[PDB]
RNA sequence: ACGGGGAAUCAGGGUUCGAUUCCGGAGAGGGAGCCUGAGAAACGGCUACCACAUCCAAGGAAGGCAGCAGGCGCGCAAAUUACCCACUCCCGACCCGGGGAGGUAGUGACGAAAAAUAACAAUACAGGACUCUUUCGAGGCCCUGUAAUUGGAAUGAGUCCACUUUAAAUCCUUUAACGAGGAUCCAUUGGAGGGCAAGUCUGGUGCCAGCAGCCGCGGUAAUUCCAGCUCCAAUAGCGUAUAUUAAAGUUGCUGCAGUUAAAAAGCUCGUAGUUGGAUCUCUCUCGGCCGAAGCGUUUACUUUGAAAAAAUUAGAGUGUUCAAAGCAGGCCGCCUGGAUACCGCAGCUAGGAAUAAUGGAAUAGGACCGCGGUUCUAUUUUGUUGGUUUUCGGAACUGAGGCCAUGAUUAAGAGGGACGGCCGGGGGCAUUCGUAUUGCGCCGCUAGAGGUGAAAUUCUUGGACCGGCGCAAGACGGACCAGAGCGAAAGCAUUUGCCAAGAAUGUUUUCAUUAAUCAAGAACGAAAGUCACCAUAAACGAUGCCGACCGGCGAUGCGGCGGCGUUAUUCCCAUGACCCGCCGGGCAGCUUCCGGGAAACCAAAGUCUUUGGGUUCCGGGGGGAGUAUGGUUGCAAAGCUGAAACUUAAAGGAAUUGACGGAAGGGCACCACC
RNA sequence: GAAGACGGUCGAACUUGACUAUCUAGAGGAAGUA
């Protein structure tokens, strides 16, 4: 970005991507619109 | 000749410093330009997505197929072919897994026979490929 | 060598060691003296005056004689020039060039002459200037040069 | 132009000693060189001289036992703490048996082995063996 | 890029790192504003806005882990939602309470220190060496083993009481009992062609699979792949990747390079910068013969002193069982430590005075002296008081006189400038000549003239070409013309005149450091190109500039100095042309074990690891590429400046042996010719 | 002596422009890459 300020503002821009994802991510389970979270338990 | 007299301090140390500049090992480690071009951001080792196999033929004084895997950075999404050492390790390697990646020995330079390959494969699925090869653990099922 | 020509040369004047005058020579220091002064009225620059003590009356140098320089002679007696000998010889070329060369004005190597010649004149009148020997505002130019001599 | 006169007379009398001669003439004389040279002489390495008394400048006829390998300057006059001695005589001294330096120190012009006995720092003038 | 103390590496010089436990700063999601208080623009305080985000009965309410844990994310990359205030300290009203500061355990092959995986004896060896034997072969003579040969001896790793440790524990240390023979209580990681220690042993593979940092190996005998066996290196560690240091005298201050390998600017001027020739051998009032009062022109330099946090580093002492550590310990209540050095630069203090800068008297407004005059003033002075008055003493300004050896260093085989006679294809302007070419006028002649290896192309009886005569026009100056001359470089040649320069030489002239190299800035600049611009070349000695030193030899050009003798001016000098030298700069050449250099070669390309005279530009493996972009000048062409991605193990320079021909010269054969 | 209001100041932020930068959805194509 070839600026201090452009290059950290970049960077900010892509983490809010990133993190946009993660959580669509981490949205989709046992919450107010997902599927209960399914627990499979076994003793060996 | 050069100058040589007491007071010559900032006349030799500006002239070395603009000088330094055209040595290359000082170019390639101090302008930015090569660290933005390196895949790896300067990181000694990486991790992709194995996009695919792909098969690169060797140079001219020698022939084989060397076997090399086109893979897909995770933390830029940088494209990277790179080569998978022994025989038979082409077999431990599926599709869309995860891969760790090194450099190849010269520091971004093409080790001798691979035609413009710059990296190898250190792990696939979080096993070393040494540990497949050996038979001292399997691939994950 | 030279400082303004390519060239390099061994030829100059070689004192005696005697630093003595000679015993033939009856001329004292005083009426050594009226010489310079009855010649430096003719308008004679000081290293003519030496000249004509050499070469027509057995002084073979005025500072073993009287003790003193021509010039400091001149000056202590008030009969000097105001600008020195050496670079007046020089604003008198300067002059005589570029009168030469407003005739001529297709002539390119007086026109290169000329940046020489005034390039030396810089050169020695910063000398001057910082000796005092000039005012410190004195600046040669082109437009008052023909005035100067 | 001639700067550094001592350069011109140490270079003369390197260049006089390589070709075998018995005497150099080295001009014009200083009063540097004079003390550099009565340096070298009270340690053998030239022999007796003879200053020429131009009314200009002197002219001095060394004389030449061929006792002497090198003789040279260093330019420019660098100052040399007495702590800092040592550093110079490895990287110029061929044996530490033998050869000096010679300093202008407060004391005088003396070699470094004087300079050390005198407790005394200086400016280097050159060095020989 | 938080800064330092510091860290790694290191011949010396250096290069790189320092987010990180000590010090200093900053900030608590982003900005802003505040209250309280000695102290805050505080965030485990408040008030907003911005971004997120929680509870809700939808009205409202609450928030800030870059504290300790822990989670998610991010990634190549990093630990326990543990115990305790016992230690070190801090806070409070306080011997008492509190402290995720801190301590203690846990995870912990970041890293550093110590250190097991066996030792010994007896046998046996168609071992080896040692004493005798000529040799065989003999020895308690000494060593070795790839002996699952024999033998009991010694131990920890473990298992595990107890104590000790600790806040309580663990660990270590100390001790019971058990704990070893294939002591299976099993050492690994990389290699085995070279670099580089160690197998052209064996099978498989057959340019495949693969190995290989680099050179390379592999195409049916692979010393190199895949395996077995053997061997090598380091060893509880050892490979790989990346950053970085040394190697790198491949960034060069020490200490590189620039003719031909990468490279010196077209030329001269010229500001800053850098560098610059010799030269010059301590006293005054008091306080007790010494100090207080001055310094001596001013610095640089050098030596000293004091001031410089600890830790770290160097280093003294000291048996942590040794060591890395630690700061303790040692005698029989005593005794002793807890040193020291270094800490650049800048700033303080005191000595030195070589080197290197700078100052001081040249219109004398100079010093040292007494004498004089003008203005103001200390306050001592008059038993006290009041007032006047002076003196004394001090400044600030001016006149004469005396005195000083009164006062200017020399004149660079540094540089300017004069002067003298010369010299030159140096330059400009004017002028003069020469032939040739083109065109024109006339006359004679007749069908060809042109160009090539060959025609081709083109003009002629509308008489070409030719031969003679005359005129004009633009030019251009042959031979003489030189390994000669001049010019800063491009470059410069007919006669004569004018103008203004210039080198060298000669000088017992003059100034007296005025100098060298030069960013920026400027003047001229082949030839091509463009409406005056353009400023570019094998612009080439493919070779910055200034200075010193270092071999010979003969010519030549200019100037000067001498010298037999030839000529010319009828003699005579005086000169000119020759001849023999000498001196000084110049253009060159030959030569050489001066010394260099990779060599070709070079008297500079020498005086270089015995490396420093001053200074400018400029190179850093080959390409991409003098390319793209940006800036700038130019009407434009172009000029200056000028990369990166990517690619590659060589490209390149000298020299030597051969190979070639449709290059030129020689020798030879009826298996060639005549 | 609280709420409140005029004014001043500090001033986060908000809107509209202009310039500039980045992230993203984006037809078309070209060349080289093999």
């Amino acid at each position: 970005e070839l600026s201090r300020v452009d290059q950290r503002h970049r960077a900010s821009q892509l983490r809010k991507q990133k993190k946009e994802a993660v959580l669509a991510e981490k949205r989709q389970l046992g919450g107010k619109d997902g599927p209960p979270h399914q627990v499979l338990v076994v003793p060996l | 000749g050069k100058c040589r007299g007491l007071r010559t301090a900032r006349k030799l140390r500006s002239h070395r410093r603009d000088q330094k500049w055209h040595d290359k090992q000082y170019k390639k480690a101090h302008l930015g330009t090569a660290l933005k071009a390196n895949p790896f951001g300067g990181a000694s080792h990486a991790k992709g997505i194995v996009l695919e196999k792909v098969g690169v033929e060797a140079k001219q004084p020698n022939s084989a197929i060397r076997k090399c895997v086109r893979v897909q950075l995770i933390k830029n999404g940088k494209k990277i072919t790179a080569f998978v050492p022994n025989d038979g390790c082409l077999n431990f390697i599926e599709e869309n897994d995860e891969v760790l990646v090194a450099g190849f020995g010269r520091k971004g330079h093409a080790v001798g026979d691979i035609p413009g390959v710059r990296f190898k494969v250190v792990k696939v699925a979080n096993v070393s490929l040494l540990a497949l090869y050996k038979g001292k653990k399997e691939r994950p099922r | 060598g030279r400082m303004h020509a390519p060239g390099k040369g061994l030829s100059q004047s070689a004192l005696p060691y005697r630093r003595s005058v000679p015993t033939w020579l009856k001329l004292t220091s005083d009426d050594v003296k009226e010489q310079i002064y009855k010649l430096a009225k003719k308008g004679l620059t000081p290293s003519q005056i030496g000249v004509i003590l050499r070469d027509s009356h057995g002084v073979a140098q005025v500072r073993f004689v009287t003790g003193n320089k021509i010039l400091r002679i001149l000056k202590s007696k008030g009969l000097a020039p105001d600008l020195p000998e050496d670079l007046y010889h020089l604003i008198k070329k300067a002059v005589a060039v570029r009168k030469h060369l407003e005739r001529n004005r297709k002539d390119k190597d007086a026109k290169f002459r000329l940046i020489l010649i005034e390039s030396r004149i810089h050169r020695l009148a910063r000398y001057y200037k910082t000796k005092r020997v000039l005012p410190p505002n004195w600046k040669y130019e082109s437009s008052t040069a023909s005035a100067l001599v | 132009v001639r700067m550094n006169v001592l350069a011109d007379a140490l270079k003369s009398i390197n260049n006089a000693e390589k070709r075998g001669k018995r005497q150099v003439l080295i001009r014009p004389c200083s009063k540097v060189i004079v003390r550099f040279l009565t340096v070298m002489m009270k340690h053998g390495y030239i022999g007796e001289f003879e200053i020429i008394d131009d009314h200009r400048a002197g002219k001095i006829v060394v004389n030449l036992t061929g006792r002497l390998n090198k003789c040279g300057v260093i330019s420019p006059r660098f100052d040399v703490q007495l702590k800092d001695l040592e550093k110079w005589q490895n990287n110029l001294l061929p044996s530490r048996q033998f050869g000096f330096i010679v300093l202008t120190t407060s004391a005088g012009i003396m070699d470094h082995e004087e300079a050390r006995r005198k407790h005394t720092g200086g400016k280097i003038l050159g060095f020989f063996f």
